[PDB]
Formats: C-alpha cells, structure tokens, sequence
C-alpha cells in the first residue's frame, strides 16, 4: 500500500542558505549568535556553518508542516516576543499543535534550469522564516513581516531562501496487506463454545502512518523515538466478536444479555495515547494534538470521520430469544468487533483498543442449517446506555438465520425511522 | 462463498429524500426546477427536485446537489437557495448527527469559523424557506430525517499497478517501442458538478453523478541511435507540459500541474485535493509557478570501445477522465513528461551507461 507522503516528510534534511558561499545553514551549535542586534539564548534556532541540523517536514492536512529536529525530537516555534524591529524569533519547543508551529513551504525560483529554493511563511504568508541579518556569519532564525517580492529582486530575500542538502532517513513501518473477513465461526458440538476473541481471526482493512509526536510512548526518550520511531504503525482489523455461547433447550425462550460498544477506560486510554476516540457512529474523533492529521489518517485506515459529537459507550442490551426446534441446541452469537493496533517499527505492539459493533452480528449453531430451525429473537430490551444516540430497538419477532449478517439499520426498528 | 463484506449501507453514497422530523404533513425539501431560485419544503412529490445526492469533501463537509438539474445549496443572506456550483465557502454543508437517524445540516461563516449555523423551517403546516439559527441546543426543529435512501451503483475502478519497467532492446537495429507498457498508478472519484462535458448537469446527476480520473505512468521514448565506439553525440530532449494540454486538463477538470510537478487546484476541486492527490499518489504544489514545454539538448558519450544501441526514455504522466461507462471524455492528452526521471535503454545489456556531458536549453 501507500500511504502518499511527501518525500520532504521520510527524511530529516539538512537546510542550507541559497545564497551562502561558505555553506551556512540551520545549525544546533551551542555557541552564541556573532551578531549585534540579534541575541541568542538556549532555545533559539541557530544558524552557522558547523553542526547542522537534520529536520524532517510533518504534513498537516491543509499543507503546512511541522518542522521537528531529529535529534532532541523538538519542533520549531514562532515565539510571541518581540525583538528589534517587531520580529519573532523562532525557537524550539515541544509539540502542542498550536498555529504558531505551523509552517507554510513555499517554493519558486529557477525550476527549469534547477536553481529553485524555498521560504517558509507563517500567519498567512504575512510573515517570513529569515536569518537575522547575515548570510555568512553565525546568528539566529527569526520570522518578520518585511516581505519583498521578487522582482525586482531584494538583497533581503537571500537570507529566506533555503535549500536541501544531507538528509537521514526518517523511520518508516511497512504497510500489512489487507485481507478478507471470514465467515462466522460454525459450532463442532453442543460442548463447543465457538470462537473467543483471543483466537478470532483478523482480517486487516486498513493501516496510518502516526508521526511520533502526537504519539504518547513512555517507553522511550524523545531522542529515540523521534530517531528510530518517527512513524508509529496504527492498523485497523476487523474480527468476529463472540457476544454469547449457550445450549438453548427445544422450544424455550431464554433470557440473554449483550454488551457491545466500548468502555470509557479504553476510551480514555486512546485518548491519552493518540488523542483519538470512537463516536457513537462509529466514526474516529479527534483532540487537539493529533486533529491537524486526522484527515490523512482516516483516508489510511479506511474508517470515516465521525459525524455525532457524541462518545461510544458500553450497551448492555437483554433478548429474548426461542428456539423453534424438537431437540437442545447450541447457539452462539458473534458481532463485527473494529480493532485499532499501535505498533512500532521494529513490529511491538504498544496497545490494542476494540469497539463492538453491535450493528453487524449473526448466530450459528450446531446442529447446523439444515438439520435445525434458525433461531428467533422475540423481545428486546435496551438495559444500560449512558447516551441517546441510538436508542432503537428491533421490531419483533425477527429471525436470525445462520450465517446472515444481520444490519440493525436494514431492519424495521422501535421507533420507527426512515419512514 | 467464503468472504463477508463488512460495508454498512449509510456509510456509503446514495440519493435520498429529506423531510423535517416534527414535521406532521408529508413536506419534503424541494429544489427549483429552474437553475436558481429559493430551496422549499413542498408537498413529497417523487420529483427530481426532491432527490438529493451529498458530495462528501476532504473535511467531511458536503455539497448537496439535486437529481433535476444538478445546483446545489448556496448559504445566502436569510435563507438557503439553490444555485451553480462554483466552489463558493457558502456551498460547502455539514451534515450533524445528533441521533443514528436524525441530523440537521449546518454551515459555518466564512468570515468566522465560530458563527455557525442551522437549517429550520418557519412552517410545518405551509411551504417554507430554509432559514439559519443559532438555537442548535436541544432544538428539535432543525433535525432532518432521510424518507429514501437510494445506493449509487458506482464505476469499476482500475486495480493499482506497480511503476513502469524500463524497456528492453532486442538488438543492435532495435530502437526499442516509442512507450512502454502503461502502468495504471492510482485513480479517483470526482463528482459530475466539477468537470466538463457535452453531457448536461442534470443529466450527467442521473447516470453518471460520479466521474473517475485515471492517473498512468509510462516510459517516453525521446531518441535512440548506434552509437560508434568513443562518440560522442548531441541529443534533443523534451520536459514538461504542452500549453495545450494544461489549458485542456484546467477546464477538463479544474486541475492545473504547478512547476514542482505538483498539482495545482482550482476553486471546483479544492475542497477534494486532499482525497485526489491520495487516490491517484500525487502531491499538492507548493509553488504559485506553472509546468511549462522546456526543450533541452544534451550530450551524451559512448565510453565503450564498441558499437552500443542507445535509447533514452523520460516517465511520462497521464491523467484521463471517465464516465461512469468508462469512456474517455478528454480527446486532448493531458500529459507531463519529468526529466527528473530518465533511463537509458541498451543494447548489448551489459553496456555502460553513457556519459552525460553540457545541456543547453533550446530558446526557439
Ligand atoms: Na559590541
């Protein structure tokens, strides 16, 4: 598969000025800025010809980019302050996902002839990534408002023009290969149990690339993770989830509870990992720090953007059901369980989270079709649910064949709807 | 047989018919026959004017068309009304779910992503416009139910092909086939309101509401000659675009190739850049520049001390649109040709490659 990122976001370059001549560029050098007016400290992005930086280009959604250094595992960050001349200096910081780490790319010169660079521009493209004053000298990253346009061409544009140089590879997971979703699990005997979760066959339907920054892994430093991490592996799977498995005896009616949905500590958990979490519809929510990708994600995992701002929970839900057979019959009830897996590089699992879809389910039974009658649901009772998003119940009596999928939204409902 | 498909229904794409839930009388939500004009509830009439299609977008939002004639809703001052999709802030809806079978539709201001705002009705009892409110809160008048849902039978799409294979030469006299075999890369969903055709919009809603744009790549032969041992030749090559061809692919589909060879999209296609450049695994331009037509001439040297068969090729690619019956709409090629990406056919095989010498650019 392909998950389509630039190649400017699979490789931690090394930007050097256009227009140096004795090959200046974005430096981690610990030594101070030789400028006059432009002060440096421990935080501020520094620009020399010695121990360059080796930066690699996250891609948001709408196209702009964070800019994350490989070997602190820090982005870069337009500072609020002030200095000389109203600019802002650029410095290093966490990952948060404000707006003022974000950064537009912006390319033009030469294409043809192969002398093109780039600038990046924030707020709008109302301000530009620029060295303060020198082109061969030691000094800091600032952003300020001073555009010029290129023609005609400005000696001040020079100290925005960046190119590509060295580069290290950033840490990419290979994508699995997406598989079918099998049939429900068929019962061998009146003591087989069926199919428990833990053995259930996965069937892979999608996979994301997770930069490492929106990612929580306590496991390791942000230098390794950023290093040897960069993307986290986030695989969506399909399973069939058993609900129950019971000997139901000829011609009675049976009480059975079914709890599907998802439980607001593995919500939770996501939440803390990804910032992301189910809607009731299904769909995938987002948090504030992961919300720039969350297009990209979803296109990857092949699960849609949520459309409810309502949360998946638990549904604890009672049934009856009859069975319309002379003799004792084991039934079991499966229903389509989405399965979420974060993993490493190297292949480690990190999590695994799970949401029960209680819309798609089906009963087999031994002895099997057509020996015996399919098994009838007769009343339904919605027991525990701590929202109204779907508080619809199954007209009865409906009939479960075996082997049939049963859509909960193809069926006619209580209350009524689509009518 | 042996595999289940797990694909719900309401995920998908479909037509459907829109009434309000607290509505007791059989309203439904009526587009004008005419191209513009007020959007209305009228009496459910089975019409065109009542069937509605939902363009999803990269951001979830929708574009909602009608089956008659193919406007769309456009936000206006007071109310919504029924107009020519143009790519305008104010036709872009969300579709809210409040419940598993209710949701109202809301629009945000483009001048500031905080006012946003619902669909209500002012009647249930007579036909009314589509006002805007800020009571969205346990409000119950703006939730719409769907009265039909009708599943678009959408075109066969192509299965994704690996790159290209450089072409092998046979001899010595073999100057090997002027493309290789074509390579079918990726390919998109576009809706029938952001392309060209001879086909009306109304139309073009009922059978064949989605278009597809197939992106293929293959190899371009740009020359071949037996070069003599130790020679040295002067060889004219071709990159980037004819302005033929990009005008043709700007009006065909609203897409433009940038100078980084990087697709630019218009006003129509911006809203989908996200999902087309993922389907067809191309990138979004990050330059204001245009691809042009550049002409080079470059040397090359046979350092071999025998008789080699040269032939050099440039990857080519091509978007084509399609119907939903798979025929080709563009009778223009809209064709890109990147000499960042070159190779050198051979023969014999174990031939070195030829040394590159000055290129000069062919100013005619
Ligand atoms: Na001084």
């Amino acid at each position: 598969l392909n998950y389509n990122l630039p190649e400017i976001s699979k490789k931690f370059y090394n930007l050097k000025n256009k227009y140096s001549r004795n090959g200046y560029g974005l430096s981690k050098t610990e030594f101070p800025s030789s400028i006059e007016n432009c002060p440096s400290n421990e935080y501020s992005i520094m620009y020399d010809n010695k121990d360059p930086r080796f930066l690699i280009r996250f891609l948001l959604d709408d196209g702009r980019y964070i800019i994350a250094d490989r070997d602190d595992g820090e982005v870069f960050d337009e500072a609020p302050t002030y200095l000389d001349n109203n600019n802002h200096p650029i410095i290093s910081r966490h990952y948060t996902g404000e707006e003022r780490q974000k950064f537009e790319q912006v390319g033009s010169g030469d294409y043809i002839t192969g002398e093109q660079f780039f600038q990046f521009y924030t707020q709008n493209k109302t301000r530009v990534l620029s060295n303060c004053r020198a082109l061969d000298s030691r000094t800091i990253l600032l952003s300020t408002a001073k555009i010029f346009p290129i023609y005609p061409p400005a000696s001040e544009t020079q100290l925005t023009a960046f190119v590509n140089s060295s580069f290290y590879a950033a840490a990419i997971p290979q994508l699995p290969q997406t598989s079918l979703l099998e049939n429900i699990p068929e019962p061998t005997s009146l003591d087989d149990s069926g199919v428990l979760p833990k053995d259930a066959v996965r069937a892979v339907k999608g996979s994301a690339l997770l930069p490492c920054i929106i990612v929580h892994d306590p496991n390791l430093n942000n230098s390794d993770k950023m290093k040897f991490n960069t993307y986290y592996l986030l695989e969506y799977k399909e399973y069939w989830h058993q609900l129950w498995s019971q000997i139901i005896p000829a011609h009675q009616t049976v009480k059975i509870q079914e709890r599907t949905g998802i439980s607001e500590v593995v919500q939770n958990s996501m939440i803390e990992d990804l910032n992301m979490y189910i809607g009731a519809d299904f769909g995938m929510l987002f948090y504030f720090r992961s919300s720039g990708f969350k297009e990209q994600i979803t296109r990857g995992l092949n699960r849609p953007l949520s459309q409810t701002t309502t949360q998946l929970g638990e549904r604890v839900e009672e049934m009856e059901y009859y069975n319309s057979n002379d003799l004792d019959v084991r039934y079991v009830k499966y229903a389509l369980a989405r399965e979420f897996t974060l993993k490493r590089v190297n292949g480690e699992i990190v999590k695994n989270w799970v949401a029960v879809d209680y819309r798609l389910a089906g009963i087999q039974s031994y002895p099997n079709a057509p020996i015996t009658n399919p098994l009838t649901l007769t009343k339904h009772t919605i027991i525990r649910c701590e929202n109204s998003y779907d508080g619809h119940i199954f007209k009865t009596p409906l009939i479960f064949k075996n082997g049939e999928v049963i859509v909960k939204t193809n069926e006619e409902l209580i209350p009524k709807i689509n009518q | 047989l042996d595999f289940i498909d797990s694909f719900i229904p309401t995920e998908g794409k479909y037509i459907r018919v829109m009434d309000f839930y607290n509505s007791e009388y059989p309203f439904c939500i009526h587009a004008p026959s005419a191209p513009n004009g007020d959007i209305m509830t009228e009496i459910c009439s089975r019409e065109n004017n009542q069937y509605f299609i939902f363009f999803p977008t990269d951001d979830g939002r929708v574009i909602i068309a009608n089956r008659h004639n193919g406007s769309v809703f456009t936000g206006e001052a007071t109310s919504v009304v029924s107009d020519i999709y143009t790519g305008s802030p104010l036709q872009f809806f969300r579709e809210v779910k409040r419940t598993m079978a209710t949701y109202y539709l809301a629009i945000q201001n483009p001048e500031s992503a905080t006012d946003v705002r619902a669909l209500e009705p002012h009647s249930h009892e007579l036909p009314s416009r589509l006002y805007y409110t800020n009571n969205i809160e346990n409000n119950s008048n703006i939730l719409i139910s769907n009265k039909e849902q009708i599943y678009l039978t959408l075109p066969s799409l192509p299965e994704n092909e690996q790159y290209p294979k450089t072409p092998v030469l046979s001899g010595i006299d073999d100057i090997g086939p002027n493309q290789s075999e074509k390579s079918i890369i990726g390919s998109t969903l576009i809706p029938c309101i952001m392309v060209s055709d001879f086909i009306s919009l109304g139309e073009r809603m009922k059978t064949t509401p989605y278009y597809y744009v197939k992106h293929t790549q293959y190899w371009q032969s740009m020359w071949s000659a037996l070069f003599p041992p130790g020679s040295k030749e002067t060889k004219t090559e071709k990159s980037g675009i004819t302005d033929t061809s990009q005008i043709s692919m700007t009006d065909g589909i609203n897409v433009s190739i940038g100078a980084d060879f990087g697709l630019r999209f218009g006003n129509k296609t911006f809203g989908i850049k996200g999902g087309f450049t993922y389907d067809t695994k191309t990138q979004i331009t990050n330059t204001s520049q245009l691809l042009i037509e550049t002409t080079y001439t470059r040397e090359y040297t046979n350092t071999e001390n025998f008789p080699v068969r040269y032939t050099g090729y440039v990857l080519a690619s091509e978007f084509t649109l399609h119907r939903s019956d798979g025929t080709q709409v563009n009778t223009i090629p809209w064709v890109a040709l990147n000499d960042n990406y070159t190779t050198i056919a051979r023969y014999p095989h174990f031939a070195s490659e030829p040394l590159l010498g000055n290129t000069k650019i062919i100013t005619d």
